[PDB]
RNA sequence: GAAAUUGACUGGCGCAAUAGAUAUAGUACCGCAAGGGAAAGAUGAAAAAUUAUAACCAAGCAUAAUAUAGCAAGGACUAACCCCUAUACCUUCUGCAUAAUGAAUUAACUAGAAAUAACUUUGCAAGGAGAGCCAAAGCUAAGACCCCCGAAACCAGACGA
């Protein structure tokens, strides 16, 4: 009998040292002679994409989508997904957040 | 008939405050609803409580602004009129009928805390001039008497 | 018809725009659905346009009941004790902004 | 006896509705009521 | 078919307060199946509509008509029934309300004409409907009289506006 | 009055069963299996309306040439008399010509 | 239309006028202003430094439903449209003079 | 209207008491006979619970007759009428308020079926289609178009003096 973990939340705020990490992971990944546009270099072999795509995602909890990961091209889109925040909330909770105004009530009989 | 608390879309606090808005005046929350709260609803809720401010002093504040200050405006309108014919069209504007007509259609009855549904004559009178001494002790004189200007004189 | 229907004369609230205007709209209840393609379009109603129409207009208030229902519904409450409920069943945002603000404007 | 009509009382009752304030059996009878409420119109 | 009229007689009211009127007695009954046409069962209830108990027993004991007969079985078994369980004090304060007959089950049979020609005929039948109230019989309303007949006409004479302008 | 007086009893569906799971399961049999089989051959009906559509005179003279053998009496006689006026209608009858 | 109206007042506009409800505007095309034992009378319009009319918009609604049926007989010829024409009433305030004689 | 030749179980986008079998039944009833041929029933877990909260809904009536004037209304109006306007409907026809047709009214049932082509939208394309067929942009697939009732008659086999 294998337990199951509980479900994870897809809040990914993206973090402040996103760039030096992604320096960290690309150094281990494509060997220790960067080129000078470490920005540009190619993610035409698929061994390591997912080295640097599957190290990625076990840190930072957050998965490129299969619809995503032929866009997935260079290491500038890479950082450019992980730059783009994604929020998780039920959307009763997106109307309350959002400032309402005293005379306007929601109710969620859900 | 059953009150519009228990129907069922209701937000007392919501509904104080599009009182004060739609009425486009500044009133003090703590003041409209001390207006709103009767003597009548505090004895049923005791009641209810063995199975807190009420009207009376800002009922008596509205009463007595009312009184003065339609005085004045139909003495300075009408200087010919003598103290007999004021006094009739005070006691008119402020008589039972057109108090309550003007409360029902701003909807006091439906903010009024009371005992019995519909809310008594004398009752919903009282809660309206509670009202005009809230907003007397909140605006200010001027204001006030514009508001006693529109909602009586119209009558 | 007029004769099989009844009739009126013109009249205002409580002599309305004399002193002041005072407006009549005093509640909104909106009944909609989280699921119904005919609740589609109240929902994005509420989504996008009820916030810019309950600042615009702070006198009234606004419910927005959020329950599984199969026509969505508005309710509108008037000062004078008067309730008119409408179906928003299957209409556009835009259609059902013209009715809402239609209903403000009405007596 | 597949597709039968079921809300023919009520195309009955909104052609019966303005037909309620007349004379006689056009009031209530939907043939003669019917007649009638078009010249109406 | 329905039996209303004895679901009538089985409602029941709350206890009175001691300081309102006294909520005269109701009491409903009816016959069924009645071999009589309604129509006629009608001229005999419309004939005791409105009346005192007794003065309807006296009408229908010196009608000529079955109906008259049987109308007046009914009667006395409601009056009975008044002063037996309703708690009606005394049996002749009582009167006739509403009096009405209605229509029963009939049935169809064939009437032999000339030629191969044939009728149906109908075994009518009828209900009768009578329910009493405790108290003296209300008087009748007294006919109009021309003080109230010039009254009238001046009330619409000073109810005339002037139409169709500001 | 040609209404009902109450609600019809709860039509409830289950949206799950063997039959809808599984509806069209195979019916792409002959371009993912090497065209062995055939749709047409999947489907199960009449042995005279098995992969082919038909109007109606068409229809019933294929069942009487495929099942008319072995077919009962009055059945036979009403299906040759079918065929008789859908002869006439369709060759004789209508507005187009 | 040519409207007779006074102080206080309600007037019925059989379309929709592009205001705000409690708006208040200014009448202008005033034909005849008068009082008791005078009135004043425009050829066909008084000046504006003359006379003004105030209003106000106190409802934007709809009119009743008007039913346009069309039937015309042994030609099977029979139509039927319900129309709803917008409306807005307005309250006439004030009318004031100025002495401009 | 050919042929040679080719090769080929246990469910319901059915009906639910005017439907589905005529069927509760070939019974009742009708006819000498052959033969024709119906209608309908609805409580509840318990009726060894006959009770009383079930209604509300067609036509027809009752509660509750009527008041100068006129296709029965509409414009209206303080006001039901009074004032003003106004020649029922369908079919048929050159043309019908027609004193031409049909209809007392209610409920239910009761009348547009498809090819040849064309057009629109896809797929593939000098080829298209799961053999066969068509092809100087075609072929394949889909969509979309053709009613109901009624004679006097004619023939075959029975049943009847
Ligand atoms: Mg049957
Ligand atoms: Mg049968
Ligand atoms: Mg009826
Ligand atoms: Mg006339
Ligand atoms: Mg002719
Ligand atoms: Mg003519
Ligand atoms: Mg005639
Ligand atoms: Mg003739
Ligand atoms: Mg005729
Ligand atoms: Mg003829
Ligand atoms: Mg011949
Ligand atoms: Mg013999």
């Amino acid at each position: 009998i294998l337990v199951c973990p509980p479900l994870r939340s897809r809040a990914y705020t993206p973090p402040e040292d996103l760039q030096s990490r992604l320096e960290s992971y690309v150094k281990e990944v494509f060997g220790s002679s960067l080129p000078s546009n470490w920005q540009d270099i190619s993610l035409e072999d698929s061994r390591l994409k997912f080295n640097l795509l599957a190290h990625l995602a076990d840190d930072l909890g957050h998965v490129v989508p299969n619809s995503r990961l032929h866009q997935m091209c260079r290491v500038r889109d890479v950082l450019d997904f992980y730059n783009v925040p994604i929020q998780d909330r039920s959307k009763f909770d997106e109307l309350s957040a959002s400032n309402l105004p005293p005379n306007l009530k929601i109710t969620w009989s859900y | 008939p059953v009150r519009r608390s228990e129907k069922p879309n209701w937000d007392y606090h919501a509904e104080i405050q599009a009182f004060g808005h739609r009425l486009q005046e500044n009133f003090s929350l703590d003041l409209l609803k001390t207006a709103f709260v009767n003597s009548c609803y505090i004895k049923s809720e005791e009641a209810k409580r063995q199975q807190l401010k009420s009207n009376q002093e800002l009922s008596e504040q509205g009463t007595s602004f009312s009184q003065t200050c339609l005085t004045q405006f139909l003495e300075d309108e009408y200087p010919d009129m003598p103290t007999e014919g004021i006094k009739n069209l005070v006691d008119f504007l402020t008589g039972e009928e057109v108090v309550c007509h003007v409360a029902r259609n701003l909807a006091v009855e439906q903010l009024t805390l009371s005992e019995e549904f519909p809310v008594p004559p004398a009752v919903l009178q009282q809660t309206f001039f509670a009202v005009i001494g809230a907003l007397l002790q909140s605006s200010g004189p001027e204001r006030t008497a514009l508001f006693i200007r529109d909602f009586l004189i119209t009558q | 018809t007029a004769r099989g229907t009844p009739s009126r004369f013109l009249a205002s609230v409580l002599h309305n725009g004399l002193g002041r205007y005072v407006q009549q709209l005093q509640r909104l209840s909106f009944s909609v659905s989280r699921d119904g393609a005919s609740s589609r379009g109240a929902r994005e109603f509420v989504e996008r346009e009820v916030i810019d129409f309950a600042r615009r207009n702070p006198g009234v208030v606004i419910y927005v009941n959020s329950r599984p229902c199969c026509v969505p519904r508005v309710v509108a409450e008037y000062l004078n004790g008067a309730v008119r409920e409408e179906s928003i069943h299957c209409k556009s945002v835009e259609e059902i902004s013209t009715l809402v603000q239609k209903l403000a404007d009405q007596s | 006896l597949r597709n039968r009509v079921t809300d023919r009382y009520f195309r009955i009752q909104e052609v019966l509705k303005h037909a309620r304030h007349f004379r006689g059996r056009k009031n209530r009878c939907y043939r003669l009521a019917v007649r009638t409420v078009i010249r109406a119109f | 078919i329905s039996r209303k009229w004895e679901k009538k007689n089985k409602i029941v009211y709350p206890p009175q307060l001691p300081g309102e009127p006294r909520r005269p007695a109701e009491i409903y009954h009816c016959r069924r199946q009645i071999k009589y046409s309604k129509d006629k069962m009608w001229y005999l209830a419309k004939l005791i509509r409105g009346m005192s108990i007794d003065q309807a027993l006296a009408q229908l004991e010196f009608n000529d008509k079955k109906g008259a007969k049987i109308i007046k079985e009914v009667l006395l078994e409601a009056q009975d029934m008044a002063v037996r369980d309703h708690n009606v004090e005394f049996r002749s304060n009582l009167y006739i309300a509403e009096s009405t007959s209605g229509r029963g089950q009939c049935l169809k049979r064939i009437r032999y004409h000339g030629r191969g020609r044939f009728g149906i005929m109908e075994k009518v039948y009828c209900h009768y409907f009578v329910k009493l109230v405790e108290g003296p019989p209300p008087p009748p309303e007294p006919p109009k009289t021309a003080v109230a007949h010039a009254k009238e006409y001046i009330q619409q004479l000073r109810s005339r506006t002037i139409v169709h302008t500001l | 009055i040609g209404i009902r007086l109450t609600l019809p009893p709860p039509k409830v569906v289950d949206r799950w069963n063997e039959k809808r799971a599984m509806f069209g399961v195979y019916d792409n049999i002959g371009i993912l299996g090497n065209f062995e089989k055939h749709p047409k051959e999947l489907i199960r009906g009449p042995i005279w309306l098995r992969g082919w559509k038909g109007n109606e005179l068409q229809r019933c003279i294929r069942k009487r040439k495929m099942v008319g053998s072995r077919m009962f009496a009055d059945d036979l006689h009403n299906l040759n008399k079918r065929i008789r006026y859908l002869y006439k209608h369709f060759n004789r009858h209508g507005k187009f010509r | 239309r040519q409207w007779k109206v006074t102080s206080e007042d309600l007037i019925l506009i059989g379309n929709e006028l592009d205001l705000a409800c409690g708006e208040r505007i200014r009448l202008e095309k005033v034909l005849l202003v008068g009082a008791d034992n005078f009135t004043l009378l425009g050829k066909p319009l008084l000046g504006k430094d003359l006379v003004r009319v105030e209003a106000t918009v106190i409802e934007k609604t709809e009119s009743w439903p008007r039913i346009i049926m069309r039937f015309r007989k042994r030609k099977n010829f029979k139509k039927k449209r319900i129309v709803t024409t917008p409306q807005t009433v307005l309250r006439i305030n004030s009318i004031e003079i100025a002495p401009c004689l």
